[PDB]
């Protein structure tokens, strides 16, 4: 476990040497992606039952 | 000693990380979203009940056409359906009574399954001589298989309980790249749309980010107080969600490298079973062990609605690639589609 | 003599399953299956109401309340059909929808029965019989409600005919025959409803049987498997994920409900059955279904023999006794009694000698032999309905009055007939104009007898709908040809005489009759009535056959999934043993 700890050390060396981003910037970007892809979302913008395979249904006589 | 000089070095590196993180914790997702309106009551109604499985359902996977889908069950059968028609495409008796996962080739030419057998059995559905026959057995893992994902028709990634995950050159049949590091059973993994990174979760109370090309751990996420039973990526690929026995679900962003949101409730005491997003992601769906499944406003973490049609843990789920409907598999032998 | 009556009183106890939850789940299935039957019923009743409207509208004077009530009845029935066709109509109200329809039919019947002109005890029998039979066959009402409605409709018809027609000397013959007709229709309706309600209750209980056996055997395999894997090796999280951290009827009813929900019926029909032929698309499915045996044929034969006795009593009461008629009926009675005996021997195999036991088993085990006997029986009943008509008079009275009155036929009205009323009246059974043959003044009772024979075709529930259609169309074609081709002189003479009798002949100082036939020529009415009955009977047969085939298909899927489950259990048990 001696070389194992050394691995843990140089691994934290890797992790601590990353460039992070402010939560505000990231969240704004995520919210923007949601907004740009909210219009395409059928579950938020229901489509005509005709187009939906699971809603197509009608018959009388 | 040097262990205590590195354990305290580690403590000061965790602290250093806690410093930058708390420095980047300028605000919280909950405060920013306090202003956005709730998604409302999301009351999707079951539209197709897929039965034919004889016992608990463990895994399923849609076809890239969003019409066919594979499912696995305790009945020792793997069923492929025609969702538009629900007609069964292929019934596959299995070699073992315990399969934990299943998967579909994006092209569909092949499928794969596995479990405690330590073998991921790939099945050919379009054999030149018109048959459905086993076409490959991926052996080498020394633990039970928990999740697996292809990279191409010749490469695939699998996760095992031996503390190792492995990428296989299927034509070779041997591990092309190894992804070790977890100190607990790896449960699930999710590839990125670019198919260049992927995240894994384990019982070691740590989730890790791996570069598929490299294979090393890039980021480690924690916070849970128990083994991470599930994990899911955000649709855009800069974030992902996690689920644990700690009775919470949490959101992490790759660039922020910290938790954004937490999902849980006080009247909720049962554990969650499976999770999924809407096409835009505003909604977060989550199964529950109390026979229920709760729908949450993912941007607001408010329980939009409840999908309670099962009498037992809702084992797994998944939304169609186009977002048309949602499938849920359960121990009641019933798969339920919602919309 | 008394134990049979006590057993009959035991028959009138409405069978009910003990669980109100199970009864609700059965009702949800039964209502989903019969929503189309209820809407077809509404559509056929609309057709019949339009037919009644055309018959009354074909002849003035148009009574405003009759037209208004029929238009309102049509409107209500159409509104109810549209509401019941909206998916949002709660299934618990379908029962009420059926009682409202009876009330509409009652309202249609009351206005149907009070207003029609000219008055006859034969008027409106056809639509009354239709509505009664349709309520027995197409209306899904409880036996007590069906019986109360049929008896009420019968007594109300009889009471109306008694109130309006109190002055007719021959009233007793018509009234007795109408009583006989309504008794027969109430019986035959009981004998049709009860076996259907019984086989449907039996098939549902047998289904709860097999479903219970499947679920029970799964349940036994479950605890097995549980303790199995338990021992086999914290229950590791892998083991907990495998599904172990260690009222059954309510779990059965919920799982069964989900399967009922997931197994769409119109879809299974369109996938596994050919839309038109109704044969199973797989020949092996049809061979399995053809091995399914019926058991109650002899009760239907007994009911048909009782109907035969009622037909005989009607014919003997209305039709003068002829040695030819009595000998033909005796011959048919002996043949029919022989056929009843041969059919009943299957129920009483132990009491008869070996060759008869073998014949009876070979018949009932042979759907073909029982079908052939049913067809032969019906053909004899149809023949009995008109062969005696060949002993009815056929001399032309109208050319005879033309020679006596020396007037043109196109100028003959009921007043010119009434001036010569002394020589030719409905009361004379001596063949007028030196004819040796008696008059048969009420041929519609042959049609009603044929309707009863057509109603008798309804009773043979298992004759193929195409086989029934061919037999019923042969009955229709032969009888319509006999009413139209040979009977036409008899009908024109009877319509003329009946028109004169409808006239309350009094101090008619002037030859100014109320005029107007006031009635649609019965020769024209009979074909339309028969075709309408054949259509309704075809639609009923289609619903019956579609139901029996659907019940078979779910019982088969239940058995195939059970066999598959027993195979999977036997395999896993072998592997555990292995
Ligand atoms: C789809 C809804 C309706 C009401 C369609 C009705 C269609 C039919 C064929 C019923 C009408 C039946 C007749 C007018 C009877 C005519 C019979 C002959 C012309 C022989």
């Amino acid at each position: 476990s001696i070389a194992q700890a050394r691995k843990l050390v140089e691994q934290l060396k890797m992790e601590a040497n990353i460039d992070r981003i402010k939560v505000s910037k990231a969240a704004a970007d995520l919210m923007a992606y949601c907004e740009a892809h909210a219009k395409e979302d059928p579950l938020l913008t229901p489509v005509p039952a005709s187009e939906n395979p699971f809603r197509e249904k009608k018959f009388f006589c | 000693s040097e262990l205590d000089q590195l354990r305290q070095e580690a403590e000061q590196l965790k602290n250093q990380i806690r410093d930058a993180r708390k420095a980047c914790a300028d605000a919280t997702l909950s405060q920013i979203t306090n202003n956005i309106d709730p998604v409302g009551r999301i009351q999707m109604r079951t539209r197709r009940t897929l039965r034919g499985h004889l016992a608990k359902i463990y895994a399923m996977h849609w076809g890239t056409d969003s019409r066919l889908l594979v499912s696995a069950s305790q009945d020792g059968k793997l069923i492929i359906w025609d969702s538009y028609t629900t007609n069964k495409v292929h019934a596959i008796p299995l070699r073992s009574s315990w399969v934990m996962t299943c998967a579909y080739a994006p092209s569909g030419n092949y499928v794969a399954c596995g479990g405690l057998d330590n073998i991921c059995s790939i099945y050919n559905l379009k054999t030149r001589e018109g048959n459905v026959r086993v076409s490959r057995e991926l052996a080498g893992h020394t633990g039970y298989l928990s999740c697996c994902r292809f990279l191409d028709d010749n490469q695939i990634v699998t996760s095992s309980g031996d503390t190792t995950c492995a990428l296989w050159d299927i034509e070779t049949g041997q591990q092309t790249t190894t992804f070790t590091g977890h100190t607990g059973d790896v449960m699930s993994l999710s590839l990125a749309p670019d198919t260049r990174l992927f995240v894994s979760g384990a019982c070691d109370a740590s989730a890790k980010l791996w570069d598929v090309r490299e294979g090393m751990c890039r980021q480690t996420f924690t916070g849970h107080e128990s083994d991470i039973n599930a994990i899911c990526f955000f649709p855009n690929g800069n974030a992902f969600a996690t689920g644990s026995d700690d009775a919470t679900c949490r959101l992490f962003d790759l660039r922020a490298d910290q938790e954004l949101m937490t999902y849980s409730h006080d009247n909720i005491i049962c554990g969650i079973t499976s999770v999924s997003f809407s096409k835009s992601g505003r909604l977060l769906l989550a199964g529950y062990d109390d026979f229920n499944c709760n729908v949450w406003d993912a941007l607001k973490a408010d329980r939009a609605g409840v999908l309670a049609g099962h009498d037992n843990r809702v084992s797994c789920l998944g939304v169609t690639d186009d977002g048309m409907a949602v499938a849920t598999g359960s121990w009641d032998s019933f798969l339920k589609i919602w919309n | 003599l008394g134990a049979c009556c006590l057993a009959l009183l035991q028959i009138f106890r409405s069978k009910k399953f003990p669980s109100d939850k199970l009864e609700r789940l059965y009702q949800r299935y039964f209502f989903r299956l019969n929503q189309s039957s209820l809407t077809m019923l509404m559509a056929v009743l609309v057709l019949v109401c339009l037919v009644m409207l055309a018959f009354h509208a074909a002849r003035p004077p148009l009574q405003l309340p009759y037209l208004a009530v029929l238009a309102a009845a049509v409107g209500v029935i159409l509104i109810m059909a549209v509401l019941c066709n909206r998916a949002a109509f709660h299934q618990d109200h379908m029962g009420l929808a059926c009682y409202a329809l009876i009330a509409v039919v009652l309202a249609v019947q009351v206005v149907g029965l009070l207003l029609p002109q000219p008055r006859s005890a034969s008027e409106g029998i056809w639509w009354t019989v239709f509505f009664i039979y349709t309520i027995y066959t197409l209306l899904p009402v409880r036996m007590r409600a069906a019986v109360l409605s049929g008896v009420l409709l019968s007594a109300l018809h009889l009471a109306i005919a008694l109130r309006t027609n109190a002055q007719d000397q021959f009233l007793l013959k018509q009234l007795v025959s109408n009583v006989l007709i309504f008794s027969c229709t109430n019986i035959v309706g009981v004998c049709t409803h009860y076996p259907a309600e019984v086989s449907q209750r039996q098939a549902f209980q047998e289904t709860r049987e097999c479903i219970q056996a499947r679920l029970h055997s799964q349940r036994e395999n479950q605890q097995q498997e549980r303790l199995l894997l338990s021992v086999l090796p914290q229950v590791s999280k892998e083991m907990k994920r495998m599904g172990f951290e260690d009222n059954p009827e309510d779990e059965v009813d919920e799982f069964l409900g989900r399967a009922i929900d997931a197994r769409s019926i119109d879809r299974l029909r369109s996938e596994h059955v050919r839309k038109f032929l109704l044969t199973f698309r797989e020949p092996d499915l049809e061979k399995k279904y053809s091995k399914q045996v019926d058991d109650r044929f002899g009760a239907y034969v007994a009911c048909a023999s009782l109907v035969f006795l009622f037909i005989c009593f009607v014919q003997i009461t209305i039709v003068p006794h002829s040695i030819f008629m009595l000998s033909f009926y005796l011959t048919c009675s002996l043949l029919l009694t022989l056929v009843v005996f041969v059919s009943v021997i299957y129920s009483c195999v132990k009491l008869f000698p070996s060759p008869l036991q073998t014949l009876s088993r070979k018949i009932v085990r042979s759907k073909m032999n029982s079908t052939l006997v049913g067809v032969f029986t019906i053909t004899l009943v149809f023949l009995a309905a008109f062969v005696n008509m060949f002993t009815c008079n056929s001399r032309d009275l109208l050319g005879c009055l033309a020679q006596e009155h020396n007037i043109s036929a196109s100028q003959v009205n009921a007043c010119h007939v009434a001036e010569s009323a002394v020589n030719y009246s409905l009361g004379d059974e001596q063949g007028f104009c030196g004819s040796p043959w008696p008059n048969c003044n009420f041929p519609e009772y042959f049609t009603y007898s044929v309707l009863l024979s057509l109603l008798a075709c309804s009773v043979f529930l298992q004759i193929s709908c195409i086989g029934k259609l061919v037999l019923m169309l042969a009955i229709e074609l032969i009888y319509v040809l006999i009413v139209e081709v040979p009977g036409v002189t008899l009908f024109d003479n009877a319509d003329l005489l009946v028109t004169a009798n409808a006239i309350d002949f009094f101090n008619n100082g002037t030859s100014q009759c109320p005029e107007h036939a006031t009635k649609v020529a019965l020769k024209v009415v009979t074909p339309i009535i028969i075709s309408v009955f054949v259509l309704a009977l075809y639609l009923h047969a289609q619903q019956v056959e579609s139901t029996a085939r659907l019940d078979f298909l779910w019982k088969l899927q239940a058995t195939e999934e059970k066999e598959e489950m027993e195979e999977l259990q036997a395999y896993n048990r072998r592997l555990l043993h292995n």
